[PDB]
């Protein structure tokens, strides 16, 4: 029986194809142009070359290799997912994107056979990628939605396999669901609601992913994100035909506790789709910051402001300046539909939900400073999609 | 020095061809073109034509120089003029061209045919740049053209050709003289050319064509390359010379082609085949002479031939031959296909595997042909309708490999027409159909076939005893189907039941009544289409059936009418 | 077809990468030569021999590869022995060994029923040992076997394996009891229960993932036990890996139905009881009957769990969940509220396809079954740009759920605003039709705006063939609910057809049917429409002619009974009227006569067939 | 348009090459040496056998029917008694025109050269060239006639001689 596994992209493009010895060459697929609907298909021919497509690629890849026989559909979905996860680890697990796939397409093939077989310092680096859909109405930016995705990783340096406790805090936002990684344990009782126990892998391990929806949170917690979570952008018209002034402040007042943002990347899209990028010539004259880098991609119709992790504790990188829509043509009608300013923050050592960790330590009947030390620089990552401030 | 001038020129050309300092070469190239010797003038001219660009003294000298050379008759004047003219052709300035033409004129007045040839050719390249030159030079051409020498004629001709491309008006003035020259030629090549030219002049000026054609054909008839056998053909076919007045010409041309087409080499064939087909569109009589050639081309291996043949075959047919040919094509394509679709064997005798060989889309055309054959006229005469039926089912199989859906569509429509007529053959068709349907291969790709099969069975379910299993087939397969098919199936089944009821007299049999119930359950399943249209279309029939059931209860014979009673009712309720 | 598809891959396959396995051995890394040994025979010997050695450690290495050969179907290869040896060796007290061995057992069963039986015996002896680490794995293979004779064993075992407090074993003892419970009802069920219980209550992912894959089976038949067991499962999922979660879905789908507390005394007194939830009887206490899957925290927990899984960021878990969330649902499951918020949340989060659809769908299905839960999300689903054709399509179905009469104006304003405004894809327009169909079902006073909106689109645009076919199907639905607005809807469509003697073939089809269907409501008028059609049918497309028939036909009917006695025609007795003596045969006939004659002149058989009948029956009453 | 004319001795020696349009200047010489080999493999009757070639066929055996195309360049070969003539044409000039022009060029060369020597052709590269051009010009071969073509060459020689250091 031959089993072939292929990772396709979004628009069914096949990226990897796995062979298993010898010789080998609609409702959902109709849809997959959309990113996640590929599962069952029958490529079918009369020969028992039946292949069931359960359809999951994690990290923008589509994997869908059909088996040579029987196996069952959902049964193949499990073998598929497993295949997905081993490859990232092989790559390092950092990012099996279609690009990498191609490059590593070979290591992926070798795995498929291998999985197919498969019969001291601690640091908790909470990386937190927020994404928040803000709607500007009334002078203040009201977080309408948003998703902060925290991954909590931990990079360790022990020698054996002690256990870790991590105390997480609520930054009074009921923190609700921490999701824990396969090398992680969340016994309901033994570990308090705000604490979890981690067993080694050697490997970086995502310790807890957390998703939190900011709308109710922020409202429940009362938080106008002053430190973070609300970057108030005021785009003042009273404009002239070319200028405008928007004041965006990203105060690190509530982020003082937080280390900084390994990399806050602000991509302001100024719709240029409906206005012709030449119409949008825009210039960002004044950008207020103390520790980052603002370069404009005007041509492309885009802001990118990259704040480097370097700002420490509570320094307030003021975000302000002016957008001037400079036009090489006169054909810009001083319209820039101002559309969705997505700000993706990534905070490394902050909690996506507020899963703030006061401290973490090995926990085996041990006492604190029974000989275990605390590290610095796990690193998680977190991504969702993405903040959006609508104006 | 004259000797170094010649040498420099050789090497200078190499440097000048690079995009290098031409100043160093120019002086020499110039003094070289100013040296009376005819050889230096020759090489110099070749080089300067590459170098002259920009430096004014260079070019200037080159010009004023070529003049003095042309002016004096020169007496090895043939070469001097000859080259100097070519050369000047490649230099262009208006000052130069201006001189050049006045020079070419004097040169045309050389006796020697050698000179008369070059001067002609040169005036070609020149004119391509500077028309004033041509103007002053035309008058002479007319005087040269009337020279007794066959080569000079051949040249005057070529030149007049190019100039026709650019100026035709002047040269339509000289065309008469061109004819008179060709009339005196014994040479095979001279004939070939004069032909190409006249073709060019013909596109512009039929008068010439008419005068020249008959001079060609007497010329081809006397030459045997074969080279003019192709040329006269391309010319004949082009000027569109042909027009019929010119058939006679074309005839000889074709006859020469047919002889050649009749050698197994694709180099000559293709060229002929194309020329044939084209001629045929133009000359039916020729076609009838070339039937044999065509039939043979069918087994030819050349992708352009095969395709060109099929297009010819299409026009040429004998019925017994048709039936045979069909079967023959069926095997060919299972073995002629591949070669340059992909690889690349060497083509010998040796590969025992043979290279083998079809394009990729020739497969689709093959099938289409089959169907056509069955329908042209009324292969009312496939005598054996059986075979057709088979073939059709067969083709459907291979095409499943290709798809192109249309292959599969045409096949179906044809099948229906076959079954309809030919009540015999029904059993074969039904048996196959039934199996084909439940054999998945039709479901793959083939909604059309299914649509037709559906209709066929309603018509012939009368042959089959168990019209119950058939209908339970069809009913089990309905959920596996595309929307077009689904719409069809539904529509068909309904068309059927109407038949049985007409024939059921066996008893009416109760069974038919039960079967209707089943069809109902099914159609309900199709009322679950995502598109409202189709959905509503099906639900309409479901209700229809439930009716027929009530009808059979009341009557046996009266059933068809009964169905037309209730069915429309339902239909309206829904629509209402 | 398949050619190009294959080539594209093959081409890269070969050279991909440095000939596989020949470069596999040649350039293997340190252990780059194994590729040629076990690649070119590890060899059974390297196995068996290592199995007949008595040491649990040696049976390990041998058990490792040993699994390969079995996988090769080298059929020649007693597999019974390896199977047997490995079975006896399973009774060894080493965990690693037990693992491999289990891996094996699972293989054999994949192919052969007898052996599948032995492998089960062994797992019994070892299961009767006090060692929880082994009793576990061992019971695991017993489950990946597929089979039914493996029950008289796996049992006596699973018995002692639950009676062990260990989580490892507790995980495994679930796999067994299960994959064995499917085929052994007679000797097995007594114990196979008092077991699975205490068990399920373990923590280890490979224990839970196992009891799951388990409980999913045994219970096909003896589901009473399964229950008290299924709970922890739903709870456990909330604590676990994404794999262990998807599995719990497939099961949660299979087991309740398989169970459903087959009525035997069914205690409907369990909780708030609908179908009584048992807890197991042989268990204590307060009888929990059977129907329990419908009733019992196990079935329910299934829904809650499904949510978490959705909140948990894994799409697969998210879909499979949504699928079961709607499938079970007694709707009381769906009024979770969670599915809603989480759904809408995922929606925007989800960039995974199987999901959006499921998501947007949920929104609708959920609004329908629960509006009040979406109202905070209305202005939210004003379409998101990124989204697909089905997505924007579902957005419409949502608005259709949120309407009130007082609020309706607020909504409708958005709808129409979408058709015209959105950049709506063709398919969207098609759906927008299927929705608004359900919207007016709610309001009458507002319906006019809805329908008018639809018609205006059709009357005016020559819309696309697909759309036209769609609209025609929809308009067919609304007319069914709002017969007062209905009359206009029909008249308007008629005029459009009357002008357009060119219309589209599929359009004429829909347009006509609708007129058959609507005739019930006021089938006094419909002749006016059919009149123009006939007059101009003779110039039309076939399919169009077919529908035109059935629909002329229907229109005629509804009113035969109502026409007939009414139509027994020009009999004037019918222009007399009880209720439906719609000016009947005359008005309807005058239309049909034309229709029939016109249909006959079309091609399809069904069109003509119906047309012929319609006339015959219509005529004769 | 002929973009280039190649003259080779029976023993494959190149000797002339005309190139109407820009083409690689150095590779031209090499390319001419390659397409020589093939000529030797083809049979005398298949003499020249214009060698069309995919490029990768310049010494390439990926394809069994190895031939040299000089990339996108059709090579027409003609064999005469002892000289071969290769013409590289662009895909836009008629094949026949090219063939004829070749065949004609040949008969002419024979008559033009009483006893062609590889050497006599070399020195008289320009001469040989002229003949080629003349034949071509205004697109026109204007004398085609083998009797004239013969003189034509002689004429050119006479001229060139009279000029010869500018020539030799």
């Amino acid at each position: 029986m031959y089993l072939s596994f292929y990772i396709t992209d979004t628009k069914n493009k096949l990226i990897f194809q796995y062979l298993l010895g010898a010789t080998a060459p609609p409702q959902l697929l109709e849809d997959s142009s959309s990113d996640d609907y590929l599962d069952h298909s029958m490529v079918g021919r009369d020969l028992e070359v039946y292949k069931y497509f359960s359809v999951i690629n994690k990290l923008n890849y589509w994997c869908l290799a059909s088996t040579s026989k029987s196996k069952g559909p959902l049964d193949c979905f499990t073998f598929l997912e497993t295949i997905d996860r081993i490859l990232l680890e092989y790559f390092d697990k950092d990012k099996l994107s279609i690009k990498k796939i191609v490059n590593n397409y070979d290591r992926i093939s070798l795995i498929f056979n291998c999985c197919v077989e498969a019969g001291n310092e601690l640091y908790v680096d909470l990386l937190e990628t927020f994404h928040v859909v803000f709607e500007k109405k009334k002078s203040h930016l009201r977080l309408l939605t948003g998703s902060i995705h925290g991954i909590v990783d931990v990079r360790s340096y022990l020698n054996d396999n002690p256990l870790v406790a991590v105390k997480l805090n609520t930054m009074g936002n009921d923190i609700g669901i921490p999701s824990l990684h396969d090398c992680v344990e969340i016994n309901d009782g033994v570990f308090s609601p705000s604490n979890i126990t981690f067993i080694p892998p050697d490997g970086k391990f995502r310790l807890l992913e957390y998703s939190v929806d900011l709308s109710s949170q922020v409202k429940q917690s009362g938080v106008r994100m002053n430190s973070i979570g609300l970057m108030s952008l005021h785009f003042q018209n009273g404009l002239g035909k070319d200028s405008d002034e928007f004041e965006l402040s990203l105060n690190i007042e509530n982020f003082k506790k937080v280390s900084q943002v390994d990399d806050l990347k602000i991509d302001l899209q100024f719709n240029v789709e409906n206005a012709d990028p030449n119409e949008i010539a825009y210039k960002i004259k004044i950008l207020r910051n103390t520790h980052g880098r603002f370069e404009n991609s005007i041509i492309m119709g885009q802001g990118q402001w990259i704040f480097d992790k370097s700002t420490a504790t509570g320094t307030v990188p003021v975000l302000r300046g002016c957008i001037e829509y400079e036009n090489t043509g006169p054909n810009f009608t001083k319209k820039v539909d101002l559309q969705t300013v997505s700000l993706e923050y990534s905070y490394i050592g902050q909690s996506a939900s507020g899963i703030y960790v006061e401290a973490i330590d090995i926990v085996s009947g041990l006492t604190i400073g029974k000989n275990t030390k605390l590290y610095k620089g796990a690193k998680y990552k977190t991504q969702t999609g993405n903040f959006q401030v609508r104006l | 020095d004259l000797n170094s001038k010649t040498n420099a020129v050789l090497k200078l050309t190499y440097l000048e061809m690079y995009g290098f300092d031409m100043a160093w070469c120019n002086f020499h190239i110039l003094e070289v073109m100013s040296s009376n010797k005819l050889q230096q003038k020759r090489v110099g001219y070749l080089a300067a034509s590459q170098s002259f660009y920009k430096d004014s003294d260079i070019l200037m000298l080159a010009t004023n120089l070529l003049k003095k050379d042309l002016k004096y008759d020169g007496n090895n004047d043939v070469v001097k003029v000859g080259i100097a003219l070519s050369g000047l052709s490649t230099i262009i300035t208006p000052s130069l061209a201006r001189d050049i033409a006045d020079d070419l004129f004097t040169m045309l007045n050389s006796t020697r045919p050698y000179i008369r040839k070059k001067a002609i050719t040169a005036l070609f390249k020149v004119f391509l740049q500077y028309p004033e030159a041509l103007r002053d030079n035309f008058d002479k051409f007319v005087s040269k053209l009337d020279d007794d020498d066959i080569s000079v004629v051949s040249a005057a001709v070529s030149v007049i050709c190019e100039l026709s491309k650019k100026n035709p008006q002047p040269f339509i003035q000289l065309s008469p003289l061109l004819y008179e020259i060709l009339v005196t030629i014994d040479n095979n090549w001279i004939i070939i050319r004069l032909l190409k030219l006249f073709t060019n002049l013909s596109q512009v000026e039929p008068k010439l064509r008419a005068k020249l054609l008959p001079k060609i054909l007497e010329l081809m008839e006397s030459t045997v390359a074969t080279s003019v056998i192709y040329e006269s053909v391309n010319c004949i076919v082009k000027g569109n010379m042909l027009e019929e007045d010119d058939f006679e010409t074309a005839m000889a041309c074709l006859e020469r082609l047919h002889t050649f087409c009749d050698s197994q080499d694709p180099n000559l064939r293709y060229i002929s085949c194309i020329l044939f087909y084209k001629i045929g569109k133009i000359n039916t009589d020729f076609i009838s002479r070339f039937d044999q050639l065509i039939i043979r081309l069918l087994s030819d291996v050349d992708v352009s031939i095969r395709s060109k043949a099929i297009e010819l075959v299409e026009g040429i047919v004998d019925e017994d031959n048709l039936k045979a040919i069909v079967q023959t094509l069926m095997k060919q394509f299972v073995d002629e296909d591949v070669v340059i679709l992909q690889t690349g064997s060497i083509v010998y005798e040796k590969s025992k595997r043979i290279p083998i060989i079809i394009p990729e889309n020739y497969k689709i055309k093959m099938v289409n042909v089959i169907i056509s054959i069955c329908s042209a006229d009324n292969y009312s005469s496939v005598n054996d309708f059986e075979w057709y039926n088979a073939v059709i089912m067969d083709l459907a199989m291979l095409c499943q490999d290709i798809s192109d859906k249309s292959l599969g569509s045409k096949i179906g429509e044809q099948f229906r027409n076959l079954m309809i007529k030919v009540p015999s053959m029904r059993e074969v068709t039904i048996a196959n159909i039934i199996k084909l349907i439940s054999n998945d291969n039709i479901n793959k790709q083939l909604p059309t076939v299914l649509r037709e099969c559906i209709w066929c069975l309603g018509e012939f379910s009368t042959l089959v005893e168990n019209g119950n299993d058939l209908i339970k087939i069809m009913t089990e397969n309905i959920s596996y189907y595309s929307h077009s098919v689904q719409e069809v199936l539904i529509l068909a089944l309904v068309k059927v039941f109407s038949n049985w009821c007409n024939n059921f007299q066996e008893d009416k049999r109760f069974e038919i009544k039960m079967v209707l119930k089943e069809l109902i359950e099914f159609f309900e399943n199709l009322s679950y289409s995502s598109t409202f249209e189709v959905q509503e279309r099906s639900v309409e029939v479901l209700e229809f059936l439930r009716l027929s059931l009530e009808a059979l209860e009341e009557d046996t014979e009266g059933l068809p009418m009964l169905l037309s009673e209730v069915l429309p009712s339902f239909f309206n309720a829904y629509e209402l | 077809m398949v050619d190009s598809i294959h080539r594209i891959a093959s081409a890269l396959d070969t050279a991909k990468v440095i000939t596989r396995e020949a470069a596999a051995v040649a350039t293997s890394k340190l252990g780059e030569s194994s590729y040629t040994y076990y690649s070119q025979n590890i060899n059974p010997q390297q196995l068996v021999t290592l199995l007949n050695s008595r040491n649990s450690r040696e049976v390990r290495d041998a058990m490792k590869r040993i699994i390969s050969i079995m996988a090769s179907d080298d059929d020649s290869i007693d597999v019974q022995l390896y199977f047997a040896d490995v079975v006896k060796n399973i009774t060894t007290n080493d965990t690693k060994v037990k693992r491999l061995i289990h891996l094996y057992l699972l293989r054999f069963a994949e192919n052969d029923p007898n052996l599948t039986l032995l492998s089960i015996n062994s797992l019994q002896k070892s299961l009767s040992d006090s060692n929880s680490e082994l009793r576990c794995f061992a019971l695991s293979a017993l489950s990946d076997m597929k089979m039914s004779s493996l029950a008289p064993i796996i049992l006596h075992t699973v018995k002692k394996l639950v009676t062990d407090p260990s989580a490892m074993v507790r995980g495994e003892v679930a796999l067994a009891i299960i994959k064995l419970y499917r085929a052994g009802k007679n000797d097995y069920h007594e114990e196979l229960l008092d077991i699975l219980k205490e068990l399920m209550a373990d923590t280890d992912p490979k224990v839970i993932s196992c009891a799951v894959l388990a409980y999913k089976e045994c219970y096909a038949d003896h589901l009473e036990l399964l229950h008290g067991h299924f709970r922890r499962y739903c709870r456990i999922i909330k604590q676990l890996d994404s794999w262990s979660q998807s599995y719990l879905i497939e099961l949660l789908i299979k087991y309740c139905k398989q169970y459903l507390p087959k009525p035997t005394v069914v205690d409907k007194s369990s909780e708030g009881s609908p179908r009584s939830c048992p807890l197991p009887d042989k268990y204590n206490e307060i009888e929990y009957p059977s129907y329990e899957v419908v009733n019992d925290p196990d079935l329910d927990l299934f829904l809650q769990s499904l949510n978490c899984l959705i909140y948990s960021s894994n799409p697969t878990v998210i879909l499979s969940c949504c699928n079961a969330l709607y499938q079970l649902a007694s709707p009381l499951q769906m009024k979770n509220t969670k599915f809603i918020e989480a759904l809408v949340r995922t929606v925007t989060m989800t960039e995974n396809q199987g999901n959006k659809e499921m998501l947007l769908q949920a929104i609708h299905f959920l609004s329908i079954l629960d509006q009040t839960l979406f109202l905070p999300y209305t202005k939210k689903f004003y379409v998101f740009p990124k989204d697909p054709i089905v997505a924007s399509i579902w957005k419409i179905q949502i608005l259709s759920t949120l309407i009130n009469e007082s609020n309706v104006k607020e909504i409708f304003k958005e709808l129409k605003y979408y058709v015209a405004s959105a950049h709506f894809p063709e398919n969207v327009v098609i759906m927008a039709v299927k929705s608004l169909s359900r919207c007016g079902q709610l309001s009458t006073s507002w319906e006019s705006h809805v329908m008018k909106w639809l018609i205006d689109h059709m009357e005016s645009h020559n819309l696309s063939a697909s759309v036209l076919d769609a609209y025609v199907n929809v308009i067919r639905m609304l007319v069914q609910k709002n017969p007062t607005k209905h009359l206009r809807i029909i008249f308007k469509l008629a005029d459009l057809l009357t002008v357009q003697t060119s219309l589209a073939d599929n359009a004429r089809a829909g347009i006509v049917w609708l007129f058959g269907e609507i005739a019930s409501i006021e089938f006094k008028i419909c002749p006016d429409v059919l009149r123009r059609l006939i007059q101009n049918f003779s110039n039309e497309g076939p399919e169009t002619r077919c529908q035109i028939l059935v629909l002329s036909a229907k229109l005629l009917s509804y009113d035969i009974d109502n026409f007939k006695q009414a139509q027994v025609t020009g009999s004037e007795e019918n222009n007399q009227n009880p209720p439906y003596y719609d000016f009947s045969g005359s008005r309807i006939s005058q239309m049909y006569n034309a229709v029939l004659y016109l249909a006959k002149y079309d091609d399809e058989f069904d069109i003509r067939d119906r047309a012929r009948m319609i006339s015959s029956l219509f005529d004769s009453g | 348009m002929i973009h280039a004319v190649l003259i080779f001795n029976k023993k494959c020696q190149p000797r002339l090459v005309k190139f109407y349009t820009p083409v690689d200047l150095p590779k031209q010489k090499l390319l001419l040496e390659q397409v020589y080999e093939l000529i030797s493999q083809r049979n005398s009757d298949f003499q020249s056998s214009f060698l069309v070639t995919p490029p990768s066929l310049l010494l390439s055996n990926e394809n069994n029917n190895d031939e040299v195309n000089n990339e996108d360049i059709q090579i027409i070969y003609k064999n005469y008694a002892t000289l071969y003539f290769t013409f590289i044409v662009d895909d836009q000039e008629s094949e026949l025109a090219i063939l004829d022009l070749i065949q004609t060029f040949v008969e002419s060369l024979d008559r033009c050269f009483t006893e062609v020597n590889e050497l006599d052709l070399i020195f008289n590269w320009q001469t040989l060239e002229s003949v080629l051009e003349e034949i071509v010009q205004g697109g026109m071969v204007i004398e085609t006639n083998v009797n004239r073509i013969v003189a034509s060459v002689d004429e050119l020689n006479k001229a060139a001689e009279s000029t010869d250091s500018k020539i030799g």
